[PDB]
């Protein structure tokens, strides 16, 4: 579900895509992401909440 | 009730392939694999 596709300002969630995974998923894991930039180039990033 | 008779009906109305199921070794009943088809035309007579 993506809010941006239908109501980005509202934040309401509307399904935009379906993935055909027959097996159930019982484990989820966050992936850390790094930005390769010089000290001046470094910028603050928004904090995701789950 | 004297309900009015139905009149002026208005009707508002892809091709998923079943070849993978019939092609190659079938998975065993223990190792069964489901196949999901959505928004696709289907031929029940063909199978």
């Amino acid at each position: 579900f993506s809010s941006r596709y239908v109501d980005l300002y509202g934040g309401n969630m509307f399904q935009f895509a379906t993935l055909p995974v027959y097996d159930t998923i019982k484990y989820y894991s966050i992936i850390p992401h790094s930005i390769r930039s010089i000290q001046s180039d470094r910028k603050a990033w928004a904090a995701f909440y789950v | 009730s004297f309900e009015a008779k139905p009149s002026g009906s208005v009707v508002e109305q892809v091709e998923c392939d079943f070849s993978p199921l019939l092609s190659g070794t079938p998975p065993q009943v223990y190792n069964f694999k489901r196949l999901v088809f959505t928004n696709c035309n289907y031929n029940l007579t063909k199978l």
